[PDB]
């Protein structure tokens, strides 16, 4: 992992929310880089989201 | 030079098994195992314990293959308990010892030949998928094994890429007094054309009588039962609906003396390989009484090595729960005259039926197409 | 006619007490007494049980715990020997959760509450204290699995999932890895269910990580309070204790009364066959096992010396009494009693963990988010 | 008659019989159970009297 810089529309909305309801945050990216899908392959007998 | 015992019960062709035992060749394993063939009656578990103690204290008995012609599971339970107490490895060939007990002891050394509860459910699901059926419901008695099998089947069918439709699940208890009316009222809620039943023989007969009183067993109903619902194919309660489908263990084709010889040879080869590799052979004081201090020599290595063996081009590796990895199962059907006729055979997750078209029991047209 | 009963106990003074109790109950169809001592092995115990069943031909067997601390191996041999003829067996001082499913142990009657009832006791105690976020810490074992399953069922009854569940290996040398993960949550109600040996090891790691100060509550069981855990137990820990768990003569009278009622209600039935005295002779199943067990299970006792005696579905003695103890200034003191319906506290005060007189909230508010 | 009464699937049914026959048919239907929640019966003026 490496520290990078993030900004944009979602970041501005996040800052607005954190200001309006007074909480703190530690944003970090996702490792998989995928939006999300529920892998339910019967090979491992388990189903989970990615 | 490990002495293995083979005990028979009732009438059996011991002379035929003697030739199979003598024909065993394990020169590469260098076990040189001696065979002790003994016959006994169905007296009791105490007589069985006394015979086992005598055979152990006779000449360095390091293994036993026990078969019986009865049908009680208490004999298998007592055998498993004696094997766990004496810490010696024993095997179940067939008959009453072949019964699959649910929860094995932690510090036990037992091995049997047969399929698991999940294996029967998987075979039934494969047969239903082959029969093009895609909807069914479940009904079970107060047996805990039935609940475990239902949970396993639900977990297996839940994570399926193909479609599936489950109507409902019933957990009616037959032990209640005057509750048969409620059970009959609740059985009318069933609407699917296929239903699985998990109960005992008497409970299955009672439920079948109740359903016949309701009437949902004549034309558009199909019932699937486990291997424990039939038990004996010779006897029929005459209360089961015609066309019942159930799985069972391969007992018509498998040969008893050949299976006993194969098991003895596999056990001898595994023991020889373990004694050659680990260089530790367990030969404690073979006594029955005062066995509390006999646990000084741990025999967990033999149990760990007994779950991986192969001989004569066959795979006999067991599982952590004490069940064979690849068993041979059969699927039979009921004809007009009360009897069981072998229809299909399943092995190594591969099924094989004796007919491309199912026997239906003028509709059902046939159409030709280019 | 005359029909005798059997029992197996130690402390021959207790055998004389049982003889006196039988002589007293004879004044309430003639019954005799037949008892033996305990052997240092399981095979000898089974052989003696078979010999005593052949000599006396009793229909029920009473079994209690021996002077051994484990008190788990003694129930196995007698039950395994008596399950052959489907003879019912009644336990007096057996509390292991392994003998809960009727599959392994077919016939079993209880006179004390299993460890599964501790889950309902904890649910009631948490509902009394108005908590909604708890952490379940249980050791990987059959008793731990049952205690987790009962708690999960009681929680899902109200549609409230557990905050975090952490499992550890039995006998693990280091448990700081699980504590580090558990200390990264927002809940403060931690429940511990393990053995007395691992209890001290967990308590040491909890006290080293400053997890026993103010704002935390500890919910433990009877096993976590006894043993050497009190040497490393923290102040304010709330434990559980059976009312008459240590006593063994009080339950004997109630069991004898229930067995006498069952025998009086059993001899008035048709097709009744006495248990066969041919231990070494016969190995069949007595037909008077299932019906007698079903009649004895529903045999609700009107009144006894240890409260109302009833039987649950899976052979459990319900309606037990518990003493809510608290450790203050290295001395345990009772604070209340829960008579099934609710827990009625006494006039004594409660010293919470950390010395805080006010009841802790048992929860925190997370402010840093990811 | 009880086996044939199970073939009914509509939520409304009209009955044309006498008082004793109506009572017998109602007992048979209650034995079948199709009269509790989703069943509605209509009878003529001669069924009550």
């Amino acid at each position: 992992t490496v520290p990078q810089c993030c900004y944009g529309f979602c970041i501005d909305l996040l800052i607005k929310l954190a200001r309006t309801m007074q909480f703190t945050y530690e944003v970090h990216l996702v490792a998989d880089g995928k939006f999300g899908t529920q892998e339910r392959v019967q090979n491992s007998n388990k189903k989970e989201w990615n | 030079s490990i002495g293995i015992a083979v005990i028979l019960v009732g009438t059996s062709d011991e002379v035929a098994i003697k030739d199979a035992h003598e024909k065993d060749d394990f020169h590469h394993l260098s076990v040189v195992p001696r065979v002790e063939l003994v016959a006994m009656n169905e007296t009791d578990p105490k007589s069985i314990i006394t015979r086992i103690c005598d055979l152990m204290s006779d000449r360095k008995i390091q293994g036993v293959v026990f078969a019986d012609d009865t049908d009680q599971e208490a004999i298998a339970q007592i055998l498993d308990f004696i094997s766990a107490q004496t810490l010696t490895p024993i095997l179940g060939i067939h008959g009453g010892s072949s019964m699959i007990m649910a929860d094995k002891d932690e510090s036990s050394m037992f091995f049997q030949f047969g399929p698991s509860i999940e294996q029967q459910a998987s075979v039934m699901l494969n047969i239903m998928e082959e029969y093009d059926w895609y909807i069914f419901s479940i009904v079970t008695t107060y047996f805990p094994g039935y609940q475990d099998f239902v949970n396993k089947i639900r977990s297996t069918i839940e994570n399926s890429f193909v479609g599936w439709e489950l109507e409902e699940v019933l957990l009616l208890d037959m032990s209640l007094d005057d509750g048969d009316s409620k059970i009959q009222n609740q059985l009318k809620k069933l609407q699917s054309p296929i239903i699985l039943l998990y109960c005992t023989k008497e409970e299955a007969t009672y439920i079948f009588e109740v359903a016949n009183s309701v009437g949902l067993t004549g034309y558009g109903y199909t019932w699937i039962v486990p291997s424990l619902v039939a038990g004996d194919t010779d006897t029929v309660p005459s209360e089961f609906p015609t066309g019942l489908i159930s799985v069972s263990y391969d007992e018509w084709d498998y040969g008893l003396p050949a299976r006993v010889r194969d098991g003895i040879a596999i056990i001898t080869t595994a023991a020889s390989d373990m004694l050659s590799e680990h260089s530790f052979i367990p030969e404690p004081k073979s006594s029955c009484y005062n066995t509390h201090e006999k646990r000084i020599y741990q025999s967990n290595m033999l149990n760990r090595y007994l779950i991986n063996v192969t001989f004569e081009g066959r795979n006999l590796s067991f599982s952590e729960d004490g069940y064979q990895m690849h068993p041979k199962l059969v699927i039979i059907l009921l004809n007009k005259e009360r009897k069981w006729e072998r229809v299909g055979k399943w092995k190594d997750k591969s099924l094989q039926m004796k007919y491309y078209v199912w026997p239906r029991m003028d509709d059902h047209l046939s159409i030709v197409t280019l | 006619k005359i029909v005798n009963i059997g029992a197996v106990l130690s402390t021959r003074k207790h055998e004389q007490m049982f003889r006196e109790a039988v002589n007293q109950a004879n004044k309430r169809i003639q019954l005799q007494a037949t008892s033996v001592t305990h052997k240092p092995n399981a095979i000898q115990m089974a052989l003696s049980v078979c010999e005593d069943l052949i000599s006396s031909q009793v229909y029920a067997i009473l079994v209690s715990h021996p002077p051994t601390p484990n008190d788990h191996f003694t129930p196995t041999p007698v039950s395994y020997t008596a399950g052959f003829y489907r003879i019912p067996v009644l336990g007096l001082t057996t509390r292991m959760s392994i003998y809960s499913d009727k599959s392994i142990h077919l016939s079993f009657l209880r006179t004390v509450p299993p460890y599964s009832h501790q889950s309902s006791v904890w649910f009631e105690m948490m509902r009394v204290y108005n908590w909604n976020h708890i952490i379940l810490l249980v050791s990987d074992d059959h008793e731990g699995r049952a205690a987790q399953k009962r708690l999960e069922t009681l929680l899902e009854e109200r549609e409230s999932k557990a905050e975090k569940v952490l499992q550890f290996d039995p006998g693990t040398k280091n448990v700081t890895a699980l504590l580090m993960e558990a200390r990264e949550l927002e809940a403060r109600v931690i429940i511990l269910s393990a053995s007395e040996d691992d209890a001290a090891t967990v308590y040491r790691a909890a006290a080293m990580l400053d997890m026993t100060g103010s704002g935390y509550v500890w919910l433990v069981g009877e096993r976590e309070i006894s043993g050497n855990a009190l040497r490393y137990a923290p102040d304010g820990i709330i434990g559980l204790q059976l009312i008459n768990g240590k006593n063994e003569s009080a339950h004997i009278s109630d069991a004898v009364g229930v067995v006498a009622q069952a025998v009086h209600e059993l001899l008035e039935k048709e097709n009744i066959t006495d248990p066969p005295r041919g231990c070494v002779g016969n190995t069949n199943i007595w037909k008077t096992g299932p019906l007698f067990k079903r009649v004895l299970m529903s045999s609700k006792y009107a009144d006894g010396v240890t409260g109302r005696v009833e039987f649950n579905e899976d052979g459990d003695r319900k309606f037990a009494q518990y003493s809510i103890m608290n450790l203050q200034n290295r001395k345990l003191v009772q604070v209340g009693i829960y008579n099934g319906t609710h827990v009625i506290p006494n006039d004594r005060k409660i010293i919470w963990p950390g010395g805080e007189t006010e009841k802790p909230r048992g929860y925190q508010m997370s402010t840093r988010l990811k």
